[PDB]
């Protein structure tokens, strides 16, 4: 799957692609701490 | 004088003619007059239409023994595909008539005639000096209209799985799309009936709070609307009264006080709805089907319990043995 | 608003407390369900 | 009046962070002791059929209808 | 039948050209405002 | 700036960049980092998952297959041989994206807010009309170079996976690609319907390799020519110079280019390979009509002059022209060409004595291995149509990536509406409603 | 031994940025 | 096939008589005055 | 004395509005959402029609229900203290008594709603067009739930409240009736579909003929609930409309009655309709059709291919959908397709 | 004899729809 060395990092890699979605999310958490402006 | 181009080409933008006709329009008004004779035409005095390719013909003519309820434009045959079939791509117009020849002429001109129609939408507020965004919230209906005469075809790969141009000719296609890929259970179909129903239901409630807040310009002998004199620059009814009575119906954070919004919001609702459905028609067109639940419900015996699901699953079935003549041995179909 | 003269529980009272304990009472359930094997 | 004023008075704290895990612990423990299925009589999935009755029980009296059910109960179905 | 072919071209190709000729005319100062 | 003293809400807040540059610069290349990012994200992913000697189609991968069609990773027939350049190609670009990231997060938050007082050559003005030819020329340019990269890989560097070669695919190096305007513009000419297919016909890589030289150099030709010149009157009374109109045109283009997208990946198959993607639309329907004719042909029938239940063939019909192809609904597909059914076809269709005694071991597995994988599946991943039970689960990955497409096209399109009105209202001045003292319709000659 | 614990640290990373910048107060 | 000799009667009065009694309320209203 | 105190403690301001309506519309509608809740998280349906419909028994939320009653019960409304569950909880639960539970309930619920309306409108001093409309669907409750299944042999015909359970209602009104080829249908449909096109068309033309009077380009801060001076040019609405399509509204009063009048007669309509099948009087077929395609078998209309789907949704769907006839056919009488 | 009865309504129909555009009564502000 990958090189045995790197296959510690097995649960890294599983949460790396929903990483995108996040940013999406903290644009609205930004926006609502600074009170909407 | 000025030469005939000016003088044609400010006839055409006329915004001083009884209807608008635009550089959209001159591009519009042939392809959808075609369509017009070719329906009228071909509803009433079409010859009968082999569409499974093996030499049965369908009736969908009032002079062959049909009334409205029946009646239809017969898709083009299955023998035929894909392919751009033109009067003069056959060798007759007997045999043109033969394939289901006139139901792609009346889509094709339709088709593009109601996107010059959404152009048209454009130009003329572009003339008034008014706000675009009409021809927004008409792309809805059209993009339903496209998935149906022409997405679905080229992706189950043949323009007799179109939708005849009837009222039990819709019906039959209904009837044959809900067994081939169960569309009431793909959420999106489900979000479009939300809309259609919730956009019905808004328009009553809206009609209803504004007609119930007129003011008092009649009297009782006279019809009430009688009271707007036509351009009035006095709005004429107290949104505070229908804001007032909303607000003790659901509560005071449940009722708009701006009806700027409330419009936005009145225009928002079953266009994404719509839009919803007809993603899903053009979705199921490369076999992106429903949510399916064969037996979710099995005990210790390891036998299974049937669930609504199941009922829907055996009439699935039954609509699906009859809509195949081709053959008893069919595998892993669709197409 | 509910009333300035202070009935000790008043309607709103009672409208959120037919709506609170059910769906507490539910959504321990309907969790347990989930952990049945079947 | 606003959820502001709701969402702070220690009062509020003292009584639900004791109120609820109760009701949560209720709720849980009402479904996984198997008592839903004797309140209710909703068959367990071990007792849907019985090794003498292999078809589905179906009720086709109803004054007699008790009785009916009362004796596919009984002989463990 | 073939010459059915050579008119219905002429006539899409007629009205295809007044179309993009139409559009190249002018047609941003047509608005009744900043004309 | 960052309050309502701008002219936009908090949902219309990245409208608040159309006249500060720097922010903007900020904005895209910090978006940038997240579309590599996924790239390599996506599929480190899907290797994780990867079981390399299963084929790519039933696991679900979809990235793996674009680097198998360079002919990387794979032996001949569409095997996997080694996964290294899988994993190089994922992780590189999972680092390169925190090198975009960074130049991100700094022109946004501590460069300077106006790059027109800062440089002059990144100093740029929407209604500056030198400046947008100018730019586009450089972009021209670097897309350019880009397609002229296939080039050096299909010629020297290994070439790319040709699925045409003898005996089922194998990487081959072109040679040769064509150098030839006429059969190059030929494809632009063909009528988009069914039977012919427009630039979505192709069917050999000497014309893509081609393709891609030819494009590349009118490119290269035109953004030194957008360097060089100064737009012309009728170019100029064409449009509307805006910030907004660029974008307008540009998601005009995105639509078209999503549609034309999902059109390729549903048809063809020798840029989308059946090795590594599964079988097309009609692959599957020829695919169960050649395994069954070969069954039944065993047991001594005539299948060859055999009419059904409603005549008109059983196994093999006519076609309008007269060639002999499939039968029963397998009579709307004969405008498919496999490189597993080429073989066998005569000089008008099928030849029934070339089937008796040329069927080669890897066309007749690959017929029966495609019957039972047909594009189908539901959108909780499991196979078939609603009357048949949960046993097995397949959904090509063409159907997910025809869909995706798709539906964002269509948005595209709906995109490109909204903002073609934004632009032309918001020129002409009426775009924050109609004027209260003045209005056109007062002015107007009433219709009777 | 965890590696779970940096699934605990990732979704937390993006609030605690604003958080600070929220503590240190300017520029939200 | 067949067609209903009384059914063509009974669409015959039901789009007859109404727009008869439409046209009628029409005209007299409009042919008086201010 | 004691009336007039009861009066105006009910008839006060408050956040949420009570009245005199509140007695018989809060209890009522409480049970029955309530009693819904309860049926699709615990009960079963296996004593009556052999299915799986809750929660507990391992069904998600698209397959739920709380059943209808079984056939035997005939049209009784199946009363706790009863004498079909005499004093005992357990079997009246299976025996459907939370059906007709919850549809008394929420039909006392609906009177009630109808009936706030009315009291809030007088007290407010507006006309009640808003309880007038909301008889429509009043008028669908009552012709689906309850006259229908009273037309017929029982309650087991009526739809249970669930999602699948009311596609599966879908399709046996297709197939048993032909529901759609009936004209009161017809009519309903084309007046909600007229309901949905009016809302967008409306909504996407006042919201695109607004005044300039703000500041941002965003025009929702421009509005002052007062109705002193008008908020949108009806002149150029119309003048754009009667120049696109052919006809315009030159007249607000009558445009809010035209939304009004739509959707709630189609609604009324289909009503009609389904009482009409309660009978099993029920559009179904064109002697001239049935006549014709006896005397020549060649002849093909869509018409025909309905009614042979009708036949398989019928054939295939009656064993388990009709399970108290206890049906059985065998595999040789099916319909099929392939054997026409 | 039933197909005449349909056409001659959707005749009057469209001739409805030419009078109904073309000889409308015409609003006008005050
Ligand atoms: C692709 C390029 C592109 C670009 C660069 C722009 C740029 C812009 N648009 Mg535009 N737009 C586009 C495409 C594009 N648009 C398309 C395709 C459409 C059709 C929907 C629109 C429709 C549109 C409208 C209607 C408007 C704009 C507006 C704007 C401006 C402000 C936007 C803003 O702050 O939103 C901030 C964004 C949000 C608050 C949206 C958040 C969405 C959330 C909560 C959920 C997203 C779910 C996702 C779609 C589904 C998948 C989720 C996944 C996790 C599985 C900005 C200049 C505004 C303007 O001024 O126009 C002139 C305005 O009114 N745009
Ligand atoms: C990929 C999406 C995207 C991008 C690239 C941007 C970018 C930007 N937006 Mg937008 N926006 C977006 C989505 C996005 N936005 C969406 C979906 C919405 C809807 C809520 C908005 C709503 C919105 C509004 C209302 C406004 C902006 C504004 C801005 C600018 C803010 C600058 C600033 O002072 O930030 C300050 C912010 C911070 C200090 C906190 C966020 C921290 C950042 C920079 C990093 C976070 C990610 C990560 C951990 C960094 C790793 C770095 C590493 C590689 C080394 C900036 C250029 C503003 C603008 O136009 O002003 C002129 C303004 O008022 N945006
Ligand atoms: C692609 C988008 C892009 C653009 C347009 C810019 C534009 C700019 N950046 Mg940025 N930058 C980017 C991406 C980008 N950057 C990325 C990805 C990062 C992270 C590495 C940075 C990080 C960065 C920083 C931290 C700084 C800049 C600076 C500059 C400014 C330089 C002014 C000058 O006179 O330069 C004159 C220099 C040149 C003309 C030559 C540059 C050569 C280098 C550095 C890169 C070459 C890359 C590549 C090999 C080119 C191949 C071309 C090929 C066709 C042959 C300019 C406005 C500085 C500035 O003042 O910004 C305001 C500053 O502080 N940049
Ligand atoms: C002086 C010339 C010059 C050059 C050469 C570039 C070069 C580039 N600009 Mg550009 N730019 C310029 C001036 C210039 N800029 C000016 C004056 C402005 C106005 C401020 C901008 C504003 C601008 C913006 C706002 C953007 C660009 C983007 C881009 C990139 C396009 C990548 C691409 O097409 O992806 C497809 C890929 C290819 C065709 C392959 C490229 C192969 C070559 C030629 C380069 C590869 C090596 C190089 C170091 C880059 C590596 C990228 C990495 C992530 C892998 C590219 C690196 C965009 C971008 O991606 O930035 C992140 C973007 O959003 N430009
Ligand atoms: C793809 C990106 C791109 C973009 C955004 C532009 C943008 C522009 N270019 Mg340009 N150009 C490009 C690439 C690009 N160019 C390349 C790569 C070449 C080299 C081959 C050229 C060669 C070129 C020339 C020669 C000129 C421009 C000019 C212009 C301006 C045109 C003004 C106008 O109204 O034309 C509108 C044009 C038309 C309406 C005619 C279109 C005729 C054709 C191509 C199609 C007709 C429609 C037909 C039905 C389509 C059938 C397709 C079929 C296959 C189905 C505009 C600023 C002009 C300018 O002022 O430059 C400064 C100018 O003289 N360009
Ligand atoms: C105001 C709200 C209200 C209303 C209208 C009803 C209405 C109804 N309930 Mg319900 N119920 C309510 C509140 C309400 N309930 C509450 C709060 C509870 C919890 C305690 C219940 C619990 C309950 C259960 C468990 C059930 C019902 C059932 C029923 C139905 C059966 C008939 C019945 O009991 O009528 C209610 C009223 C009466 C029977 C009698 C009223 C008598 C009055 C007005 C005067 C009597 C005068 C005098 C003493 C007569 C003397 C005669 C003598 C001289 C011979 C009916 C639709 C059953 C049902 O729906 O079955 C399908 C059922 O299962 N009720
Ligand atoms: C050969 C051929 C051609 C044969 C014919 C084939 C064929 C199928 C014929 C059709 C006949 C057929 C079978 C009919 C069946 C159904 C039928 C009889 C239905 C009528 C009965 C019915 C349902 C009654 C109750 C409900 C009802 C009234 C429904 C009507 C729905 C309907 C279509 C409504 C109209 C919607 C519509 C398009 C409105 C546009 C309004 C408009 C001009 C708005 C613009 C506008 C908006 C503003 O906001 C403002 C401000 C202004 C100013 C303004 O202007
Ligand atoms: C009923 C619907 C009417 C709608 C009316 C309104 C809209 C339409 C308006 C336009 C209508 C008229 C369009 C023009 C019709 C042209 C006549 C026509 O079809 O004739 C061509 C038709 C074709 O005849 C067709 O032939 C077929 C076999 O090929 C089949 O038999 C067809 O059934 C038969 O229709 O022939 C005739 O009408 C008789 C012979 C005429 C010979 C003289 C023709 C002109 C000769 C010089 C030009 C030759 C051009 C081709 C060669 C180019 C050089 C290589
Ligand atoms: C502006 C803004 C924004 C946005 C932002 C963005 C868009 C950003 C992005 C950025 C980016 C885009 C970033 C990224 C980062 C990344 C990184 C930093 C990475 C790292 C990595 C590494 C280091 C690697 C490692 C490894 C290896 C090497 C191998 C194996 C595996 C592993 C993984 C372990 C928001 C809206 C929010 C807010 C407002 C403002
Ligand atoms: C062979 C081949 C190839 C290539 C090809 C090519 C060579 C292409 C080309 C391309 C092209 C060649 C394209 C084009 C396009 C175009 C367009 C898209 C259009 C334009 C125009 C316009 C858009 C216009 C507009 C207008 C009008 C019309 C009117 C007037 C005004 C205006 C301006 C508005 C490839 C790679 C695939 C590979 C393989 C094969
Ligand atoms: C039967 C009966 C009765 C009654 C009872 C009752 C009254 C009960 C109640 C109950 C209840 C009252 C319950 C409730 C529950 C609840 C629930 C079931 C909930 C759910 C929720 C959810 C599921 C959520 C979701 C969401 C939302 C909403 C938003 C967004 C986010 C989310 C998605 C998360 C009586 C005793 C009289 C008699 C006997 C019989
Ligand atoms: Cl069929
Ligand atoms: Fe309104
Ligand atoms: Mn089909």
């Amino acid at each position: 799957k990958l090189p045995e060395a790197y296959a510690i990092f097995d649960p890294l890699v599983d949460v790396l692609p929903v990483i995108p979605v996040l940013f999406l999310a903290l644009a609205f958490v930004w926006q609502a701490a600074v009170g909407f402006r | 004088s000025a030469n005939l181009w000016e003088r044609f080409c400010n006839w055409v933008t006329s915004t001083d003619n009884r209807l608008y006709v635009g550089w959209f329009g001159v591009i519009m008004i042939p392809t959808l007059l075609a369509a017009t004779i070719c329906f009228v035409i071909a509803f009433i005095a079409a010859p009968p239409v082999d569409i499974d390719g093996i030499r049965e013909p369908v009736s969908g003519s009032l002079l062959y023994g049909n009334n409205i309820i029946t009646g239809a434009v017969v898709p083009s045959s299955n023998a035929i595909g894909l392919h751009f079939y033109p009067i003069w791509e056959a060798a007759s117009l007997d045999e043109w008539l033969y394939n289901g020849g006139p139901y792609q002429l009346i889509i094709f001109h339709f088709l593009l005639g109601a996107s010059c129609y959404m152009g048209r939408q454009w130009e003329l507020s572009y003339r008034l000096g008014m706000r675009p965004w009409i021809c927004v919230a008409y792309s809805a209906p059209l993009a339903s209209a496209f998935a149906v005469f022409l997405i679905y075809p080229i992706g189950q790969g043949s323009f007799s799985d179109g939708m005849p141009l009837g009222i039990s000719g819709t019906f039959n296609f209904m009837i044959v799309f809900q067994a081939e890929h169960n569309i009431l259970m793909h959420p999106f179909h489900q979000l479009g009936v939300a809309g259609v129903f919730g956009g019905a239901l808004f328009c009553a409630m809206h009609g209803s709070l504004v007609t119930s807040s007129l003011i008092r310009e009649t009297t009782e002998t006279e019809s009430a609307n009688y009271g707007y004199k036509f351009g009035q620059e006095e709005e004429t009814y107290n949104i505070v009264a229908a804001h007032g009575y909303f607000g003790r119906l659901i509560f005071q954070y449940a009722s708009f006080n701006n009806s700027r919004s409330l419009h936005f919001f009145l225009a928002a609702w079953p266009v994404v709805g719509v839009w919803f459905t007809a993603l899903g028609i053009s979705t199921m067109a490369f076999n992106l089907n429903g949510f399916n639940f064969n037996h979710s419900v099995i005990d210790a015996k390891g036998n299974v319990i049937n669930t609504w699901a199941d009922i829907i699953n055996r009439a699935n079935l039954g609509m699906e043995v009859m809509h195949e003549r081709n053959a008893h041995n069919f595998p892993l179909d669709l197409a | 608003q509910e009333p300035v003269s202070y009935p000790i529980f008043t309607v709103r009272w009672v409208a959120v407390h037919t709506l609170a304990v059910p769906t507490i009472f539910f959504l321990g359930a309907i969790a347990a369900m989930q952990f049945i094997q079947r | 009046r606003p959820f502001s004023d709701i969402i702070t008075s220690v009062r509020y704290w003292v009584i639900h962070s004791i109120t609820i895990p109760a009701l949560f612990i209720a709720g849980w423990l009402f479904v996984s002791t198997g008592l839903a299925y004797d309140v209710f009589g909703t068959p367990r999935p071990d007792s849907y059929y019985a090794q003498e009755q292999r078809s589905i029980p179906l009720v086709t009296d109803r004054f007699e209808a008790k009785q009916q059910v009362e004796t596919f109960l009984e002989q463990l179905k | 039948m073939e010459t059915l072919k050579i008119t219905v071209y002429i006539v899409v190709t007629f009205f295809v050209l007044l179309f993009v000729f139409g559009f190249l005319s002018g047609d941003p100062a047509r608005n009744p405002k900043r004309k | 700036r960052d309050q309502e003293s701008s002219g936009f809400a908090w949902w219309a807040g990245n409208a608040r960049l159309i006249n500060l540059s720097g922010k903007l610069l900020g904005a895209h290349v910090a978006h940038a980092g997240l579309i590599v990012f996924w790239a390599g994200a996506m599929t480190l992913f899907e290797l994780a998952h990867f079981i390399p000697e299963k084929p790519m189609y039933e696991q679900g991968l979809i990235l793996i297959p674009h680097i198998a069609t360079l002919g990387w990773g794979v032996g001949p027939g569409g095997e996997v041989v080694d996964t290294f350049p899988f994993f190089v190609v994922g992780v590189v670009h999972l680092i390169s994206s925190a090198v975009l990231g960074f130049g991100g997060v700094y022109h946004a938050i501590r460069g300077p807010e106006t790059l027109e007082e800062y440089s002059s050559f990144f100093g740029y003005d929407w209604k500056d009309k030198n400046k947008m030819t100018t730019i586009l020329g450089f972009h021209l340019i670097v897309l350019g170079i880009g397609a002229l990269l296939l080039v050096a890989k299909a010629m020297f560097f290994g070439g790319l996976y040709d699925t045409w070669a003898p005996g089922g695919g194998d990487v081959r190096v072109i040679t040769n690609p064509t150098l030839d305007p006429r059969v190059i513009f030929g494809y632009l000419l063909k009528s988009p319907f069914g039977g012919e297919g427009w630039i979505v016909s192709v069917n050999n890589l000497e014309d893509v390799v081609g393709g891609h030289i030819w494009i590349g150099l009118i490119c290269i030709a035109g953004g030194i020519w957008h360097i060089l010149t100064t737009p012309f009157g009728w170019a100029r009374r064409a449009f509307i110079w805006s910030g907004e109109a660029y974008l307008s045109y540009s998601l005009g283009a995105l639509s078209m280019m999503g549609f034309i997208a999902t059109c390729f990946v549903w048809f063809n198959n020798t840029v989308y390979p059946s090795e590594f993607y599964g079988p097309t639309g009609p692959e599957a329907s020829q695919a169960q009509a050649m395994t069954f004719l070969i069954r039944d042909q065993k047991l001594g029938a005539n299948v060859g002059s055999a009419q059904g239940p409603t005549g008109l063939g059983k196994y093999l019909m006519r076609s309008p022209t007269g060639e002999i192809i499939f039968g029963g609904e397998t009579m709307r597909f004969w405008d498919f060409r496999g490189p597993w059914l080429e073989p066998l076809r005569g000089p008008n269709g099928l030849d029934l004595n070339k089937i008796k005694n040329d069927i080669q071991p890897w066309q007749e597995r690959r017929a029966a291995e495609y019957m039972t994988h047909a594009p189908l599946g539901s959108l909780n991943s499991v196979g078939g149509v609603a009357t048949e039970i949960n046993s097995v689960n397949f959904v090509s990955p063409r159907s997910w990536l025809a869909t995706s497409h798709f539906v964002l096209a269509f948005f595209f399109l709906v995109g490109h509406l909204w903002h073609a009105g934004r632009a032309r209202a918001a020129a002409a001045g009426f775009e924050k409603g109609i004027d209260r003292e003045s209005e056109p319709v007062l002015s107007m000659p009433s219709l009777d | 031994i965890a590696q779970l614990t940096m699934i605990a640290m990732i979704g937390i990373a993006g609030p605690m940025i604003i958080f600070l910048l929220a503590v240190r107060r300017g520029n939200l | 096939m067949e067609v209903n000799q009384l059914g063509l009667i009974a669409t015959a009065l039901f789009v007859l008589v109404p727009s008869v009694f439409l046209i009628i309320l029409y005209v007299q209203t409009e042919s008086q005055q201010k | 004395g004691w009336f007039d105190i009861l009066d105006d403690w009910l008839k006060r301001d408050r956040f949420v509005f009570v009245g005199w309506s509140g007695i018989l519309l809060f209890p009522c509608a409480y049970l029955a959402l309530g009693g819904w809740l309860t049926g699709t998280t615990f009960v079963t349906s296996w004593y009556t029609h052999g299915l799986a419909s809750s929660y507990l028994e391992g069904c998600n939320f698209l397959t739920v229900a709380v059943s209808t009653p079984a056939n035997s019960m005939g049209h009784s409304l199946l009363l706790l203290w009863g004498p079909e569950a005499q004093g005992d909880f357990t079997r009246w639960c299976q025996l459907g008594g939370l059906w007709t539970f919850i549809a008394l309930h929420g039909a006392f619920g609906l009177i009630g709603f109808m009936l706030r309306q009315f009291e809030i409108a007088r007290l407010v001093g507006v006309r009640p067009y808003n309880a007038i409309a909301f008889s429509a669907p009043i008028a669908v409750f009552v012709s689906v739930f309850l006259i229908y299944p009273l037309g017929q042999s029982s309650w087991f015909f009526a739809p249970s409240f669930g999602v699948a359970a009311i596609f599966r209602f879908l399709l046996f009104f297709q197939g048993f009736h032909n529901w759609t080829l009936n004209p009161f249908h017809m009519m309903g449909v084309a007046g909600v579909l007229g309901g949905a096109l009016l809302c967008a068309i409306h909504g996407a033309t006042v919201e695109n003929t607004l005044f300039q009077d703000g500041e941002g380009a965003s025009t929702f801060r421009a509005f002052n609930p007062t109705q002193a001076e008008e908020t949108y040019s009806m002149v150029t609405a119309n003048r754009f409309w009667s120049q696109i399509f052919g006809i315009a509204f030159s007249n607000k009063r009558w445009l809010h009655f035209f939304m009004l009048f739509v959707p709630v007669t189609g609604l009324w309509m289909s009503a009609i309709g389904v009482v009409g099948l309660a009978l099993n009087l029920r559009s179904y077929d064109f002697i001239s059709q049935e006549i014709r395609a006896a005397e020549d078998p060649e002849f093909e209309t869509f018409y025909t291919k309905n009614l042979l789907l009708n036949e398989g949704i019928r054939a295939w769907m009656a064993p388990q959908d009709q399970p108290h006839e206890n049906f059985v056919f065998p595999e040789e009488v099916l319909p099929r397709g392939n054997a026409l | 004899m039933e197909t005449i009865t349909y056409v001659f309504i959707f005749a009057c129909i469209i001739a409805l729809f030419f009078f109904a555009i073309f000889f409308r009564e015409p609003p006008r502000i005050t």
